[PDB]
RNA sequence: GUCCAGCGUCGCUGGAC
């Protein structure tokens, strides 16, 4: 839930719930495999370090080793992506659909949810109520 | 395997050494030759990024002069110094027939006299008159009828197939000739740049496809194609008709017209640079490869005087050590920024860069002064192309600061700018980047009052500048009031100037409060603008500030951090960049108790500073004109002393870098606008004395205000600084304290359990926070009066709080009478007992706390 | 004087017929780069010696002054009695 | 000032001069070629010892010609 | 506290006792 948070001031901070961030963090996590603490260095790398400013054109438990599970599995993932992804070829137009396709989709997501909310929505079952869990 | 040696006995400039960089390349290119002697024979080397193009081409000039197949070179023959009107046909054929002289007068020392040397001799003279004859059809301009008869004119003899003149021929003949002469197998000749004179190029076109067509012939041409498909270019339009370019203008020959030249042109490269025979120079990442990969062939490097070739380092690892330790920083991945950034420089370059640093850095026995020294000498151009200070003294924070705001206007990046980091599109501001850092951490080291300096007047200006002053008229829309606004700026901050810390805090402070929120409430960025005038009703405790009320040590820190501004109405603000102008201007005394008295009662004063010119009360300000102890200081200047007798123990040895002072502002400059936002509307009728979360005052504001830049200071430290080669947050989510102090406890705690494990004191890991943990100016604003939260769910996370901050300093702030009264006449004179009941202007104390 | 010789090389049947805002920001560069390799070859910059004006020998308000300047307004003035240049 | 101080390891300074002030086509070679001339032969006809004049005046009287030949490359509208 | 006045478009500020 941390990797998928940002705050935009303008007037008033915001804070929004992307999933590009989601694969912002992916994209920051297998970088390497050098150093351990580069995998806990992505989670904050943006949380609480960083403003963002709204663009011109606008009109107007000890603590302490809580991530020492998180950090194991995660490390243990890095295994199999430095040895799964040598033999992975991707093309121009590899690229080119896959964007199609994932940015026809979010946009259909965010329209069958907008009347979705309702009162009662919480606990979720029927595929007429919506949360901001099935949206995410 | 290759090793440069850079103690080399003559100590020569850029340290050759012996098999330069390409050798690899040079053979390569050699052998490619070779092979295509045994019709095009053009070969391209692109020298581009200031590579030594002219050095490459003479090693393999040098290496053909001992050859299996000997094809012996001519000398190289720069086009833009050749006369003007001297067709570039004959330097050839003087270089020709010098190379050819030299050697049949030589012949005599082999023999006197001999049937060739009278044969060859003569005949070589009977083909030099014959091109000269045939000389006279290159720079004529009307056929005169004469030269008809010559045409007509038969040679029995020299074998000329095709009649008539026929230049090309007779060039063929005196070129086969001069080869079975010499005892070659090919001439080589080499062109040079054309850089100075752009049109030299088109008269070595026309003479490599006219003249130069030949089996026993091959050339060598270096420059950019940029030039050259422009030189192309322009003469395909020539011979377009005049008078049809301004009849058949209609907008559609035009792209018809442009289309086809655009063809002619690409034919033309292909047909004389083919792309299987252009070859191109490797850089050094490219020949030592990223790090982690074994890549190309590795070099070593030597770093002492009669240093072992066993011993010898890595070149990756050579300029590794340089900037880690020239610019202080960690092994992180930052610092491999650096250098893979600076290993894409020309070799040339670089090993001046580094003999420049190990020969000074040997005769030493302050390094980032030694690197700065390296890199002046060698990028000194682009230094002075980028606008930046170039002299070689009058160095110290007045023209740093200038330097730091004169770059990033140059870069357009005003929001993470000032890291001075290498991403940028020209190699000028590139190479400013690497010196600009390196400058920063000569300049703040080992003191503490140019470290505040740094992080307030380099780093806070420029992002000040970016949210108030940029949004007034954006450098999109126009460049006449972008760059007004920007000049108009830099003089009313005095950047350059700087005559105090406390006096930027001031303007600072006018700055912020210019543009106002839309809600009209007295809290801004990292400030609280409390009242000057008793308002009219006042529903509980609230009155005016009434400084006098304060004790001993009370009133030093609010005189500290009390500046008005005077706009329309005298305007009071108590602003936590005045804390910070306080810090610096004390810690920079170095001087006994008798100054001490000095200084601290120049620190306490009243100022008023006007408005900057860009706001529409800057005439009426003017207009309405700027206008209206001693004995219980000793305690306050006895504190400071003791302080500062800590600080000058402690700051020799602390190691601040060009990141960490920017990573500091970052999280500080964040968390001021967090707790700006989440107290700006829980004013309420009944909050003040605290004692809940969700009820805030004017203490609370600033209490958490001062704890936001300590607790930016904690996290960033440890993460980023020399003194130390490890962290000790530990592996967990890193938050900022917006509304509870026990976010900032949290991680006091954690460290505090780690470095007694390895038997650390906090004065060799954490200097930098220990130095202002124990601050006597900022001590009251920790714990206010009505700033403390009184929940039993609380209370405990702020006694423990209380404990570690006494360990941490080493005596006890607090007694135990006074820790009583605040969580619940007594005078207290460490506590602000006056803030929380101050008012704030445009505050309406209506409704009340929230229900439950 | 550099500047203007570096346009006399473009072909003019060229330069009157891509008159295109982007082509002009192509041929834009090309020529302030080029000038640019003539000067820092030909004058290098750590030889180059710029000259003082007033206001850096005497100096802005109180601040002290590198060098000393005083001048006489009258042929009876005594050399002791010269006044400040400012 | 800086011509001064050096006239008064030995540097000659040449006479300053001003293209401006100068006939228009007139090529800088040549004016720094006369400038040259004026000191040797001034040196040599003071000197006036041995027969030192006799050799060097040769060798210098020699280069000059060999310089005058190749003048017409500078002031030549066209190739010949 | 109360009275007078001044700046901004109700809020701010000066002064008097």
């Amino acid at each position: 839930m941390a990797s998928s948070l940002s705050t935009v001031a303008s007037n008033n901070l915001m804070d929004f719930c992307s999933v590009f961030n989601l694969i912002g963090a992916i994209a920051d996590i297998s970088a390497c495999r050098c150093e351990r603490s580069a995998i806990t260095n992505a989670f904050n790398k943006v949380i609480a370090q960083t403003t963002c400013i709204v663009p011109p054109w606008s009109e107007a438990q000890d603590d302490a080793t809580e991530f020492s599970d998180a950090i194991t599995k995660v490390e243990q993932w890095l295994k199999n992506v430095n040895e799964i992804e040598i033999g992975i070829r991707p093309s121009a137009l590899l690229i080119g659909k896959v964007w199609s396709r994932f940015y026809f989709n979010l946009n259909n997501v965010a329209d069958q949810h907008k009347t979705r909310l309702y009162r009662n929505a919480e606990h979720g079952r029927m595929a007429s109520q919506s949360n901001a869990a099935k949206i995410m | 395997k290759i090793i440069i040696n850079l103690f080399a006995p003559n100590l020569p400039g850029s340290t050759k050494e012996d098999d330069l960089i390409q050798k690899s390349l040079r053979d390569q290119l050699v052998e490619s030759i070779r092979n295509s002697i045994a019709g095009r024979n053009v070969f391209f080397v692109d020298g581009t990024r200031g590579a030594g193009k002219t050095t490459f081409i003479n090693s393999v000039v040098k290496s053909l002069n001992s050859d299996q197949d000997d094809v012996k070179v001519n000398i190289k023959c720069l086009p833009t110094i050749d006369p003007t009107k001297l067709p570039r046909h004959e330097p050839i054929l003087v270089t020709v027939t010098a190379r050819l002289n030299k050697m049949v007068s030589d012949k005599l020392k082999g023999y006197w006299a001999s049937n060739d040397y009278r044969k060859q001799k003569e005949q070589w003279q009977n083909h030099l008159a014959q091109l000269q004859r045939g000389l006279h059809l290159l720079t004529d301009k009307e056929y005169k009828p004469e030269y008809f008869s010559d045409a007509l004119k038969l040679d029995a003899q020299l074998d000329y197939s095709i009649g008539g003149q026929d230049l090309s021929e007779i060039f063929e003949e005196l070129v086969k000739r001069a080869c079975e002469i010499l005892d070659c197998k090919a001439i080589l000749i080499t062109f040079d740049d054309i850089d100075t004179q752009f049109d030299a190029g088109w008269d070595v076109l026309e003479s490599i496809r006219k003249f130069f067509n030949s089996r026993k012939l091959v050339v060598v041409a270096t420059g950019d194609l940029r030039l050259y498909s422009q030189l192309i270019r322009g003469k395909q339009y020539e011979n377009y008709s005049k008078t049809l370019l301004e009849q058949e203008k209609e907008s559609v020959r035009l792209a018809e017209r442009g289309y086809m030249v655009e063809h002619l042109e690409q034919q033309y490269l292909l047909k004389l640079f083919p792309v299987q025979k252009r070859i191109q120079l490797k850089t050094m990442l490219q020949l030592v490869g990223e790090k982690g990969k074994a890549g190309k062939e590795e070099i070593k490097v030597k770093t002492e005087p009669g240093m072992q070739d066993i011993d010898a380092i890595d070149v990756r690892q050579a300029i590794g050590d340089a900037v880690r330790e020239g610019l202080n920083l960690r092994e992180g991945s930052d610092a491999d920024m650096y250098v893979n950034e600076l290993l894409k420089q020309p070799v040339r370059l670089l090993m001046q860069v580094l003999q420049d640093f190990y020969t000074k850095k040997y005769h030493a026995t302050s390094v980032p002064n030694l690197l700065r020294n390296a890199l002046y000498g060698s990028m000194l151009s682009s230094i002075y192309r980028a606008g930046l200070n170039y002299e070689q003294h009058r160095f110290g924070m007045d023209s740093l600061c200038k330097d730091i705001f004169t770059y990033v206007k140059q870069d357009r990046d005003f929001n993470t700018g000032f890291y001075l980091r290498p991403q940028s599109e020209s190699e000028a501001l590139r190479n400013c980047s690497i010196y600009l850092a390196s400058q920063v951490s000569e300049n703040c080291q080992g003191s503490l009052s140019k470290f505040l300096q740094m992080l307030l007047v380099g780093c806070g200006s420029v992002s000040i500048f970016n949210q108030f002053v940029t949004e007034l008229a954006r450098a999109e829309n126009d460049r006449e009031k972008f760059e007004q606004l920007i000049s108009e700026y830099v003089a009313y901050m005095s950047v350059g100037r700087i005559e105090s810390a406390s006096h930027w805090a001031n303007r600072c402070c006018a700055v912020v409060a210019n543009s106002p929120n839309d809600e009209k409430i007295g809290v801004f960025l990292g400030m609280v603008q409390l009242n000057r005038k008793s308002r009219q009703h006042m529903p509980g405790g609230y009155k005016k500030f009434n400084i006098d009320t304060e004790n001993g040590l009370a009133k030093a820190a609010m005189a500290s951090s009390l500046s008005t501004v005077a706009s329309n109405n005298l305007m009071d603000f108590c602003s936590v960049f005045n804390l910070i102008g306080a810090i610096a201007d004390i810690s920079a005394c170095r001087c006994e108790r008798s100054a001490i008295t000095n200084a601290f009662n120049k620190v306490i004063a009243q100022t008023t500073c006007i408005v900057p010119p860009w706001s529409e009360a800057a005439v009426r300000a003017e207009m309405k004109g700027s206008s209206k102890d001693a004995t219980e200081f000793s305690d306050a200047i006895t504190k400071v002393e003791q302080w500062l007798k800590n600080v000058n123990e402690i700051e020799i040895g602390i190691r601040p870098s060009a990141l960490l002072i920017g990573k500091v502002w970052s999280r500080f400059y964040f968390n001021l606008n967090n707790v700006a936002d989440q107290h700006k509307t829980r004013l309420y009728r009944n909050a003040e004395h605290g004692r809940m979360a969700s009820q805030s005052n004017a203490a609370k504001i600033m209490r958490f205000n001062v704890l936001a830049f300590l607790h930016a200071v904690l996290v960033e430290e440890s993460l980023y600084h020399s003194v130390s080669d490890r962290e000790y947050i530990g592996e967990g989510l890193r938050l900022n304290p917006v509304t509870s102090v026990d976010e900032f406890e949290k991680k006091i705690k954690i460290i505090g359990e780690k470095l007694k494990a390895d038997n650390k004191t906090w004065k060799n890991t954490h200097p930098l926070f220990f130095l202002l943990i124990s601050c006597p100016i900022l001590h009251p604003f920790i714990f206010p009066v009505g700033g403390i939260n009184c929940s039993v769910k609380a209370l405990n996370k702020e006694t423990s709080f209380n404990k570690l901050i006494d360990e941490i300093v080493g005596d006890k702030l607090l007694s135990d009478e006074e820790w009583d009264y605040l969580t619940k006449q007594q005078i207290f004179q460490n506590t602000i007992t006056s803030l929380n009941s101050s008012t704030i202007v445009g505050a309406s104390y209506d409704k009340d706390t929230p229900a439950r």
